[PDB]
């Protein structure tokens, strides 16, 4: 025989001060006993499970499976209390590459590893814990006790057992052949590479050779899959990819999880489907989630569905990453805080797309959501291709400049350059940073009952101008922005506000271009019109003369 | 030589901790360094038995092209147990802060040498991240007491104090402080004699190791130069109501911090509802206020004192043109020191990198004054923040902060 090489065995322990299982094996029918004594047979001789004695008192349940159409039963350890019980694991998978970041191949072979799956052995002091029992033949006998010596299928450890001993075995083949790349998934190795076809069959059969150092076996019947790969939802060709056909109902009437996997595919789709929009089909499961329920479509829901199927119309594909060259993205705005961004590097061949959706605020503005949209494309490019890509955005450079020089934030977006596709970003307003001199000066207030909620709203200038409206069903907050809206409706286009507001200024000096209140809106849309707005902040209840007048008048 | 046992706080599992993505280039020169650091037997591969995990980058010191490992060891740092076996802790030298100068040197590299408890390695587990997670990241753990890891510096004070020894019976006049990896190394010479005094001390750690690849560098500080923030009104021969207005409140402001501030005769002034760029004479009584205001603002804050039983705080404010503002305090309007910034280095059109500046310096003064660092209020949204300060970090520990979303009307009083 020729020697192999063991398999480190990874220490396991149960959390800690937890024992192992002890679970009742469920009756079986003699049918299925009879079955299972015969797959544990040869489980047995083929060295992944052993026969026991009776001092070791743990237990979990197996069962017997009908394949389905098949006279043939399949085994299946019921390890759910075991995986309860087991040490957390550092687990490798929970990042997915991404397409595309892969790079372009010429050839991707495909290997079978099944076999080596229970080469891997369980840690000797474990073993105790994976004891289960085959019923016997009407209860007269003891039941047949095994327990495991390799990783068990099901059991919450072999994912990251599994891969963390195939990648060690692996490194040196990896790191002293930098022309091929690896990748391991589920029971197959993917071997990719841009070597001439017969160098890099070579490189594979080299591949073949160094797993039987371990013993593992490859079939030398090559893999039945073969390019294109469906792949976590994607279709992988030598150099190009895209998502898994994407293909939207037609329904007479939607339900709740109707629109659940409906907002679902289109997510999915947008990674590659330039301008995909979901705001208005997302808005139909604000709040409720009874998962039956029929919702009316909207005007606007049904416009953006007709709109997304008529970009879903015809396939599109991505390419994948040349580290030769720079990436570039480019960002739109597409409406009710909606942006959507393509990267690529060569014109018109995007690498992926993607979208940015307006968090949930109360006051927002353009610049600030370009900001963030930057951010996350940032974060996502280093994730994918670990680098920033450039950026060309629809906000002129004296826009951003003015706006980050005056933001009581400090702001950043990496290096970028104008692109002149409307909409363009820009800046509604600005206020002054010095009064006004000749603009008239409006002192306002406002206050409100709190009981009867009852209140007054009103300014007086220095030209003697004056106005106080009585309000019902307001707040002290809603007050006080009133009163700055009716010095904004009856000013002219230069105007000095004095207001003792910290609520109004709070807002204010946030700068929104949009508002969730219509009042704040109103206020937006007044700003705009003017030419010139200073406002002064006073503190309330001071004698302040011009506030301590229309203090007087307003909550009176 | 001999491990010193470490544990955990009571009831507290080890740090489970997500890498953030990390540029190509930071990902290669971790590689490089890591894999030197292996062979060295510093740290060593680990399996997936090992769930612990606490965030790794990579800086450039403060003026040099080779990078520096950083492992944020924050979330470990607040899990570990405190240090008080052999030191209820070092009483934090109150003279380091009146020296005229104080340098910092990256001491670290002597931690080394120490190894680390067998029983608590796996808890500074790290993860290097491959791009797009083609590759597997690769596992690691400390053998020896981590850079940045509260306990370091903890465990090898014995070995610090015999190696310093020397230097301190010669130069006895010298104040040494050390704060995590760094050494703090107060004088009052002048800065030729400091920096060869600097030199000198350098050579008992290259003579006790026998290479420290950063040890060479030296950050040079002056506190006895550091410029303080007190309250002060303009002095004006013309007030317009506009002015007026800013006094009462900047005023009423104060009125929190002193207590006899008063501005019943200012708020008299506005009287009528005159336009705001109206120049209204001061009244004798107005002037009178005015005056004993002033008096008020030249002295001290009452009731102020430092408790080291509380976090300090920091808050920042963009003044703009690459000014900045900060206060550090424990309880609201009780400021232990105030101060602001302008010399924001290369970095004029860049407000996060300036920020990033900012909370550098205010944390060193922080350990130099209190042996601590600030929790930092941050007038920056979260993902901004988030997204760019490590490409501008120099030092070797990392502070606490939380973000500012409503912008603060005391900015105003503190330009
Ligand atoms: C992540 C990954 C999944 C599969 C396979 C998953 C499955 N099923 C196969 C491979 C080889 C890889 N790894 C890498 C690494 C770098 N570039 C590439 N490029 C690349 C991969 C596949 C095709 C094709 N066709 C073309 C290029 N793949
Ligand atoms: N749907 C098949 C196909 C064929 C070639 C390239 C791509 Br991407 C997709
Ligand atoms: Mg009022």
């Amino acid at each position: 025989m020729v020697p192999i090489s063991p398999i480190e065995t990874v220490p396991v322990k149960l959390k800690p001060g937890m024992d192992g299982p002890k679970v009742k094996q469920w009756p079986l029918t003699e049918e299925k006993i009879k079955a299972l004594v015969e797959i544990c047979t040869e489980m047995e001789k083929e060295g992944k499970i052993s026969k026991i004695g009776p001092e070791n008192p743990y237990n979990t349940p197996v069962f017997a499976i009908k394949k389905k159409d098949s006279t043939k039963w399949r085994k299946l350890v019921d390890f759910r209390e075991l995986n309860k019980r087991t040490q957390d694991f550092w687990e490798v998978q929970l990042g997915i590459p991404h397409p595309a970041g892969l790079k372009k191949k010429k050839s991707v072979t495909v290997l079978d590893v099944g076999d080596a799956y229970f080469s891997v052995p369980l840690d000797e002091d474990f073993r105790k814990y994976t004891a289960f029992t085959i019923p016997s033949i009407n209860n007269e006998t003891p039941g047949i006790r095994y327990q495991y010596n390799v990783l068990p299928q099901g059991w919450k450890g072999s994912p990251a057992i599994f891969q963390s001993s195939m990648t060690k075995i692996l490194e040196p083949f990896a790191a002293q052949n930098p022309d091929i790349v690896i990748y391991q998934y589920m029971d197959d190795l993917y071997v990719g590479s841009d070597l001439e076809i017969g160098q890099h069959r070579t490189k594979i059969e080299e591949l073949r050779q160094h797993l039987l150092r371990w013993g593992l076996t490859t079939p030398d019947k090559k893999h039945q899959k073969e390019p294109p790969f469906l792949w976590m939802g994607y279709e992988l060709h030598p150099d190009k990819w895209t998502v898994q056909p994407i293909v939207l109902p037609e329904k007479d009437s939607w339900t709740v999880n109707d629109i659940q996997k409906l907002v679902g595919k289109l997510n999915w789709a947008s990674q590659i489907y330039p301008g995909i929009k979901v705001r208005q089909l997302s808005k139909l499961l604000r709040g409720t989630k009874a998962l039956t329920e029929v919702i009316p479509l909207t005007e606007e829901a049904e416009l953006e569905l007709a709109e997304n199927r008529e970009i879903l119309k015809e396939p599109v594909h991505g390419v994948y990453y040349d580290p030769s060259k720079d990436l570039i993205a480019e960002i739109q705005k597409q409406g009710q805080g909606q942006w959507t961004y393509q990267i690529y590097q060569e014109p018109f061949k995007n690498l992926k797309t993607g979208k940015y959706a307006r968090m949930r605020g109360a006051h927002t503005n353009d610049v600030k959501q370009l900001t963030e949209a930057v951010q996350k494309i940032t974060t996502e490019s280093i994730v994918i291709w670990g680098k920033t890509p450039k950026f060309k955005l629809p906000i002129q450079k004296e826009t951003w400049e003015t706006w980050w020089t005056e933001y009581w934030q400090a702001t950043w977006i990496p290096e970028w350059e104008f692109v002149n596709t409307p909409p363009l970003v820009k800046l509604w307003y600005q206020l002054e940073k010095e009064p006004i001199v000749g603009a008239e000066t409006f002192y306002v207030d406002g206050a409100a009952n709190r009981e009867t909620k009852l209140g007054k709203a009103g300014y007086v200038t220095n030209k003697g101008r004056q106005k106080v409206v009585p309000l019902t069903n307001t707040t002290n907050q809603k007050t006080e922005l009133q009163a700055i809206y009716l010095a904004l409706q009856d000013s002219g286009l230069e105007v000095n506000i004095v207001t003792d507001s910290q609520y109004a200024l709070g807002i204010i000096q946030a700068q929104p271009d949009k508002s969730e209140s219509e009042l704040v809106n109103q206020i937006i849309e007044q700003l705009i019109k003017k030419e010139k707005v200073y406002l002064a902040w006073v503190p309330a209840h001071k004698g302040i003369g011009g506030n301590e007048q229309v203090d007087k008048l307003v909550s009176a | 030589i001999e491990t010193v046992p470490v544990k955990l706080k009571p009831g507290m599992d080890g740090p489970k901790v997500k890498q953030w993505p990390l540029t190509e280039e930071k990902i290669k020169a971790l590689v490089e360094i890591c894999t030197e650091m292996e062979k060295e037997g510093k740290i060593s591969k680990i399996g997936p038995e090992n769930p612990y995990n606490t965030p790794v980058f990579a800086i450039k010191k403060k003026d040099s092209t080779k990078w520096r490992k950083l492992v944020d060891f924050r979330e470990l740092n607040k899990r570990t147990q405190d240090f008080w076996e052999v030191q209820l802790g070092i009483p934090h030298p109150a003279g380091l802060k009146k020296k005229k100068s104080v340098t910092v040197l990256d001491v670290g590299d002597a931690y080394f040498s120490v190894p680390l408890d067998e029983d608590f390695r796996k808890y500074t587990a790290f993860t290097i991240p491959s791009i797009n997670n083609e590759t597997p990241g690769i596992r690691y753990q400390y053998n020896v007491l981590p850079q940045g890891w509260k306990g370091s510096p903890a465990i090898f004070q014995s070995s610090m104090t015999k190696i310093l020894e020397p230097f301190k019976k010669q130069n006895p006049d010298i104040v040494i402080y050390q704060y995590m990896d760094d050494l703090y190394v107060g004088s009052d010479l002048e800065i030729g004699q400091h920096r060869t005094k600097i030199e000198e001390l350098r050579q008992h750690l290259l003579r006790w190791g026998l290479e420290p690849p950063f040890l060479w560098m030296g950050y040079e500080l002056h506190p006895d130069k550091w410029t303080v923030q007190p309250i002060v009104l303009p002095e004006k021969d013309s007030w317009t109501v506009n002015d007026i207005q800013k006094l009462v409140g900047k005023l009423n402001w104060a009125s929190q911090i002193y207590p006899g501030i008063k501005v019943r005769q200012l708020s008299k002034l506005l009287r009528g509802t005159k336009a705001l760029t109206e120049v209204i004479p001061l009244t004798e009584e107005a002037e009178l206020e005015l005056a004993e205001n002033r008096e008020i603002l030249k002295e001290p804050v009452h009731g102020v004192y430092y408790d080291p039983s509380k976090d300090l705080i920091a808050e920042i404010q963009k003044q703009g043109q690459g000014q900045w503002t900060y206060q550090i305090y424990q309880e609201p309007f009780k400021n232990l020191k105030t101060g602001k910034y302008a010399r924001m280095r290369g970095a004029h059109t860049n407000d996060v990198k300036q920020l990033t500046e900012a909370v550098q310096k205010i944390t060193t003064e922080s350990i130099v004054i209190w042996g601590k660092t600030p929790k930092f209020k941050l007038p920056i949204q979260k993902e901004t923040w988030e997204t760019w300060w490590t490409e501008y970090w120099q030092a070797t520990w990392i502070p606490e902060w939380e973000f500012v979303n409503t912008p603060p009307l005391v900015k105003l009083w503190y330009q």
